[PDB]
Parts: C-alpha cells; sequence; structure tokens
C-alpha cells in the first residue's frame, strides 16, 4: 500500500495540474 | 483518518525537497527534471498558484491535502490514472514492469531493498505475469 500510495498521491497531482 | 494523514504527509514529503511544509516552484521543477523532462519556472508556477488558498505561491500542507483528498471538477478523475500509468509505464505498451517501478521510485526518490520492490508489484499484479496493466492499476489507485 504505502510505497505505491505516495507516489500514487504524489503523481495525479502531477497529472491534473499538467493536463 | 489518521492512515490518510500520514499517507498525505509521505506523499507531501516526497514533494518537499527542504522540508519546511512549502513546497516551491524550485522544488517542483526539481522534481519533474528528475523525472525526465523539465519545465521552466513560470510553469511550476501557473501549476501552484492554481492550488493556492493564501496567496503566498508555495503549496502547503492543507492546500496538498484539500486537493488530493476532496473530489474534482469535472472528468479529470480518469485522466490522473492515464497519465499516472503514463508516468510509470516509460515505453508505452500498456505493461508496467519491475523496472519501470524501479525508475520513477528512484526518480522521486525511494531507495528501495528489492523486498519492497517486489512486495509492491506482486500487490500490484492480480494475474500472475508479473506487469500491471490498466484494469490492475485502477483496482489499485481508485
Ligand atoms: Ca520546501
Ligand atoms: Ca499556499
Ligand atoms: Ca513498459
Ligand atoms: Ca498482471
Amino acid at each position: 500500500r504505502r510505497k505505491w500510495q505516495k507516489t500514487g498521491h504524489a503523481v495525479r497531482a502531477i497529472g491534473r495540474l499538467s493536463s | 483518518t489518521e492512515e490518510q494523514i500520514a499517507e498525505f504527509k509521505e506523499a507531501f514529503s516526497l514533494f518537499d525537497k527542504d522540508g519546511d511544509g512549502t513546497i516551491t516552484t524550485k522544488e517542483l521543477g526539481t522534481v519533474m527534471r528528475s523525472l525526465g523532462q523539465n519545465p521552466t519556472e513560470a510553469e511550476l508556477q501557473d501549476m501552484i498558484n492554481e492550488v493556492d488558498a493564501d496567496g503566498n505561491g508555495t503549496i502547503d500542507f492543507p492546500e496538498f491535502l484539500t486537493m488530493m483528498a476532496r473530489k474534482m471538477k469535472d472528468t479529470d478523475s480518469e485522466e490522473e490514472i492515464r497519465e499516472a500509468f503514463r508516468v510509470f509505464d516509460k515505453d508505452g505498451n500498456g505493461y508496467i514492469s519491475a523496472a519501470e517501478l524501479r525508475h520513477v521510485m528512484t526518480n522521486l526518490g525511494e531507495k528501495l531493498t528489492d523486498e519492497e520492490v517486489d512486495e509492491m508489484i506482486r500487490e500490484a499484479d492480480i494475474d500472475g505475469d508479473g506487469q500491471v496493466n490498466y484494469e490492475e492499476f485502477v483496482q489499485m489507485m481508485t
């Protein structure tokens, strides 16, 4: 869970502000 | 509860290079640069100042948390998944490996033992081919 999720809350936040 | 608090703090600390609680455009760019392509300042500011609730121009912890924890405006939740997928899959074939995993986590800044890598991919992978496809990813990242 926790190492995927930290990255996932992370990477989505890149995706959304960019795209 | 707190479990989400921890998980969003770990997420924040993934960004936050220097640990004051404010992710700057510098830090944000350093992140991007680390991944591959590298925007300029102006373009990392457009990102920041969208979320920004005070008007100080660094994204703070209750601003990080209110962006991720609540729902969106439009249908963009579909597009976060996509783009999460396209950050992971370096090739763009549809399938994430153990190495692509390692690459992104390098880039963000985790120094994994190969146990943790295995423990991670084996929790993603449903079937047993050892690659994460889109349906396995949706099941993971809701
Ligand atoms: Ca900082
Ligand atoms: Ca702020
Ligand atoms: Ca691939
Ligand atoms: Ca699989």
